[PDB]
């Protein structure tokens, strides 16, 4: 795969430096490299189909070597050229097609198509340019135990779980207390509702926390923290947790007191924050606390008089709210993001040939069930697949 | 050099660089404590040795504690710090009329 | 295009690179490179402008071939290479305005400048280095008829679009059955709302659908599901059709059932999602087909049963909807979106110079206007003016 | 300053290039420079750290060259390179984070520690391959007086800020009429709103005005024009002016009407958008204005006759809405963003080694305040930061 | 890193491989080993100490060489050599101590101790005797990204936590039903209690379940399944769920019947056993199911039919127990195990000099904290601390 | 000696101590501030007493290093030499207790018996290298 | 049998000792013993699998000898040697798969898959390293 | 580092030596006066500078 990455950019220089006019020095360590390709690849017999629908393809090459005595390009040169570049797209794009249609609970770090298979021992060693993109410098890295980070923007992180807690309820729903959350993709919006106003607490305050475990670790973390809930902020109906009965929810805004945020690492609180919204900064965090209170204004005016009475029957719901949303992140670990299309080329790969889901990646390649047991074995898988999938994306236009 | 001593029915002497015990003479002692200021002991032996122990030092922090600093003092109750939480929880619980 | 495109790009190239005290062995290629840019241009001389506020400027090239005899580079050689380089690209940011501004309506993927035209020449033909850049390396490969696609980021391919229709309306508005959707940038909110709440039509649930084309076909797009439409979620006062009154609208929000989402090509389903929000993929389609259902509550606690009455005046509107939003995607055409910096630099160039608005573009050029009557001649105008305008934002930040 | 940039760029492209087999003809210049940088690097003795709580550490150089005479690069290169790799890599690391947090209160472009100032000596102007990146870019353009650029993505220049003025009072809130606005990050979203539907204002017309000034000067920015306030479209309850009490707004939408945005430089009207809605592009601005109007319906259905009472109290709230989101900026100067991740970078440094409050930038780096008093000073300070920033990220994620 | 391994077993072999006598053949190598080794370690001046109360040291070499042409030998060579050996071992316990208590949160794979970090460059490389026990082993096949692991006699991984899952009781604690399961080290002791004895239940038959997550995954290990618990089989007096007071519980055993055992991968089964006991396998897992039941016996005798009515005075309550212990294990996480002495030795240092105390650890090494929040970053640190202790039990005690 | 190596107040689970010759448990039982029904039965503040409390703690010493050899569990050192002893019915010398049991061994540690002690799993050692 | 073990320790060994720096003296006797195992596996053809869900493999030694000229090892000995082993000891893998699944009645001295019957042969009796264990 | 608090509402923050303006944060003002003597600024750092 590393040769293959070799051959994938190789071939991309090819179709981007070839072409009439140039001199030649400018494509000297270009055509000194295509050429020993050939020097390898001529004579070599490769077959591809046997699983999914790919076809079988059985592939030799016996193209010649480039013209080295022209300074200066000409059309008949490049497309003389083009003609076996081409071949070789082809060829390169149903191998990668191919690792990318198997999976393996045996270690995923090894390479899964008899074809890459043979293509790994000594008789193919000469074949690398360089590499210059993060997805082939990163497998490299990690193959030998260096520092290793992808570098995200918008990506998901949460599994998307829209739900409740109840901590003050009865049947007829009209005193109710607890708090709804909703971390989708990389947005997290949380909300603590309250019903009397706190008219038996304490000195007139409800505390209210939520916690959240990542996936995967994060470092050197942007975030952007805002005031309230832009989700949970209208009035509606929402079921039981026993799908029997309904209740209704009105919610009236107050402003939350005491917000609290700590990104919290193996129990040590790491990065803390006191009202901080705008910008934020975790420079190591695994795990999210969220922390406050609906605290009841001491002073009240007539109309927020009525609103909330110290009466039993209520007429509207007090809700302190909160919006978190990730903006990005360097990771030690691949995971989608809104700046990929590798997610997506996977993904099209195996929908266009109907391969049957194997025992570890999710049907259909759905994210968050995907995202829901992310085991060390599926994470090696995943990193393969996607160092596959960046090798198609750098060469289909 | 520290000593220390309380009606528990023990007796402990240390240094101040590293609270590495020094065992414990009952001479000079009575005269240093007879004269010189006194200093009311609020952790406890126990307690500062195990706090060397799985918890950093630094010799400003130390001359702090054995000083019964306000500052170190509430540091360590607002980091979660067990151990002097179990010490000061113990004071409290001996309070009890 | 491609011959200014590898003017700007050895600009930079060189400007990042002609420092002094550098080794000469880095750099000597693209010495050599200067030499010969150099050599193409003394002699000749060109003009620019003639149109707008933009003056006529003529320009003549009068310089010595650069020195090669040194070992590191000195202050007085990098000077005298920068006092070249500010003339060239003051001509390149010249030519690039005049093509900018300059159109028609055949003939619209070839140069339209007597300065740029000129530079199409085979003598001129000969000064090229590469093509690094996204736009020119697909410039070049429309040039050569092959399929190609640009990866951006929240694409604006959906013309504003904010419209209502009603099912069933009367003359007071409180038996209003109908839809509204807000399309605009890469942001879709449809809500279906009825005032009947499902008791009228069999099976006690209303049906709605919505269907939004596209004047193109789009690859690897990102799309997150979100369960709710978010604008269509408070009271509201919006005029009639007709302008003979306007009508109200007290909203409350249900779950939707059943949604139902068809990311479709030419009326023939790729992508069907079920039962699921959050991210997806669509490798390919033209045509995203919204479907969900309003079933009113089976069984309801007595709030919930007053705020919808089994008779016929009715007090609050039952109204459900979903969220469409595209994080990034690949197009076959150009397009604009949320990253670039190049529309912004044509409209200001056209403004700035005050062209009397011909039949090329609206006035202020409308990108909705241009979304809206969306041609492929306007769309290869479009993809010229990008070239160029991409060559510009090169040289001058 | 060039100097480590430099170093850094090398090392990048030298571990990028180095790989076993490749012919000695393709990095046989990257060979030459790297000698190059060993020799001119021998005999130079150097400490950083000596601050906060990142440790001290001492740097010699004794390695030789490595220029061993193949004709195809071997492991032994392979590994003579990756050795002198990590040793460059910590040191490049630990000066520049030494070089990170401590700063001066004037001269904010020079260097603040030994080691740096060292290398601003002319006996290491000797290495100097290459400087190649927008922001090293800007730093050598800067050297050379000339027009800075930096090209950003959701540029948020807004500091966070929620405020409400009152253009009628009533201290029983009943006849308020006023305007209020969010500024959060790169979104303005101001909401107008009257009680009366202005009955007692001249020719049943109300006009509302709204100035944004920005903490520099813009320029191309691309902007979406919203006609309806998202947020403030909910029934809020906000707290008074004294802070004594609150006050319940019930808001209800109508067409935003008459709507001017105007951006003025130096309070010239220079760009003016009316009746424009969707995207624009800004040339080159500091003020933006935007004018709106509450315009009574002309006629009524049942429906808003109800809803609006001529008689006194007033219980539906008349308000109209605007939201402005900028989308992307060139800017003369360094600014936060959600792009480049370099201020959570500085963040996570001056973290983690517990340093003390830089006694230039406002504690905890709290972008809001940061860019309240963006001054000179911080001008400089943030772009030496940043600059470096960048620099250490080429090589550790 | 390995080079610390080569000093170590390098000195090994010194303190014992040569004694009085031996014939020149036998020890040859190592006698050209350790000359090579001395000539190697002088003139390289080492600063070791200064962290905590680790005391600075200066560090210089200068000795002469070993007999390089003997017959037999004498006491005068091991006389020559002793001081010197013993002051090597001496300074790498220095190396071992100054190591195995630095903290890193984002590294831990490359050296992080002064004389160490100098120690792993290149120039040293010729000293690296033999790799040739567990931990040196699985570290350098580590960085070569094969499959890995250790093999554990009591694997203390199950993070100690008792906790009790009600399902059914009431605030007068006269008909508790539920369970109780205590975690330790290797084993795990479950219990079912049952004040009704199944008197009310569906079919004269109840359920009792357990879920055990691990926090990595093992592999190939022996699993002790004895059916009687013996840890919750007597009178206890037990806190209440929230904590008001205290309640009792009186057990009675029977012997279970229809038990289930499952080991699960990842959310699917691996290993499935019903009603097996003694020793049972396991190859691929990481989470434990136990699902058991407890039978209302279909006939009774006198004692029988007094413990046992349908009655409300309950007094003597029944159970059922399970007791699962890991005994030997393979794994590729690094796990703290009771066949060694490399966590003592680690807390045992890191309590000797008063380290500072971060985040990259739980304070003080204490186990449970740690493995409760197993963190890869985490992991790596402890594999390098771990291997260091180990290679320091092979010289010193 | 007398000299406070290590201490811990109230940590659970694993444990660990550099050097210790003398191990100390201090520990407390206090009444619950409150009971249950049946929780007051079992402690009326009378003197009638049908059911005593308690509290009970585990140390267990998985691994250990020693200055001196210690018979342990994991090898076959003093199984073998007392096998040794029993196979041929030798009468008890005066420097080993009689039955070889460990524990009385044990009880009285005085160097001469360290000294041979060490020799005799020396040579025991040696003769399993042979008869694995 | 014991030439599986002979085999597995010479492989294990390997890895611990033939890493890149280490001297060529101190190895020199394991470079031997890896030539001569080269030498004698050199040649010849191994199967598995068609026994249960085990794949069918084949196994082919092409494998040079690896040679004399080295003071100090270095990456390129260290590649050319590892790509190798890594061949090596998949096959040895795999004949250990295909013999623990093996079985027999009142026969369990003998060796039972075809590769370990088959490796009984005359001629691999070079490869009986050690016995240690 | 030093901190300065009045009750109008003007607060400064310097060092010893230059007594050069320095920005206030509230967090070190919190963990400051808390338990610490205070100090009576009866000059004030106007007429200090």
């Amino acid at each position: 795969m590393d040769v293959l990455y070799s051959l994938s950019k190789t071939l991309k220089d090819a179709r981007d430096k070839i072409v009439e006019g140039t001199l030649y020095s400018n494509v000297s360590d270009l055509i000194q490299q295509f050429n020993q390709m050939i020097i390898t690849m001529n004579g070599n017999e490769f077959q591809t189909g046997g699983i999914g629908n790919l076809p079988i393809r059985n592939w030799n090459f016996n193209f010649g070597l480039l013209g080295t005595t022209l300074l200066n390009l000409d059309a008949n040169y490049v497309e003389t050229a083009r003609n076996t570049i081409d071949y070789f797209v082809d060829f390169v794009d149903n191998v990668c097609m191919d690792e990318m249609v198997r999976e393996s609970q045996r270690n995923g770090i090894a390479p899964q198509s008899d074809s890459l298979r043979k293509l790994s021992a000594i008789k193919f060693k000469r074949i690398n340019f360089d590499n210059s993109s993060e997805y082939i410098e990163n497998w490299n890295l990690q193959n030998r135990r260096q520092r290793t980070g992808f570098t995200f923007h918008k990506p998901n992180i949460f599994p998307y779980s829209a739900s409740f807690t109840l901590n003050r309820s009865q049947p007829a729903h009209d005193n109710l207390m607890g708090t709804m959350w909703l971390n989708a993709g990389s947005e997290i919006q949380v909300a603590g509702f309250d019903y009397s106003c706190a008219i038996n607490a304490p000195a007139n305050i409800q505390q209210f926390e939520h916690i959240v475990p990542l996936r995967r670790v994060l470092t050197t973390a942007t975030i952007t923290l805002l005031p309230d809930a832009e989700r949970f902020s209208f009035p509606r109906v929402i079921n039981s947790a026993d799908g029997a009965t309904t209740w209704f929810f009105n919610p009236v805004i107050l402003r939350p007191n005491n917000v609290e945020v700590e990104f919290l690492l193996n129990g040590q609180i790491i990065n803390t924050y006191q009202a901080r919204f705008g910008t934020i900064v975790a420079r190591n965090f695994d795990t999210i606390r969220l922390s406050f209170q609906l605290m009841r204004p001491p002073n009240m005016t007539p109309a927020v008089a009525v609103l909330f009475p110290n009466a039993q029957p209520f007429e509207h719901h007090a809700t302190v709210g909160l919006t978190l949303r990730i903006e990005s992140a360097v990771c030690e670990s691949v995971l989608a993001d809104a700046s990929e299309t590798l997610l997506a080329n996977v993904t099209s790969v195996r929908q266009e040939y109907a391969i049957p889901v194997g025992p570890v990646f999710p049907p259909g390649m759905n994210w968050t069930d995907l995202i829901t047991n992310y085991s060390p074995s599926r994470e090696d898988n995943l990193q393969r697949v996607f160092t596959v999938a960046s090798i198609r994306s750098m060469l289909i236009k | 050099d520290v000593f220390e001593a309380g009606i528990d029915g023990k007796f402990f002497a240390y240094k101040v660089d590293t609270f590495e015990e020094i065992p414990f003479d009952v001479q000079k002692f009575a005269d240093l404590v007879t004269d010189s200021p006194v200093i009311s002991a609020i952790i406890d032996f126990k307690t500062l040795k195990n706090l060397n122990d799985n918890y950093g030092i630094s010799r400003q922090q130390a001359f702090n504690l054995l000083r019964s600093d306000p500052r170190v003092l509430r540091e360590f109750i607002n980091q979660d710090n067990p151990i002097i939480r179990n010490r000061i929880e113990q004071l409290i619980m001996q309070c009890r009329l």
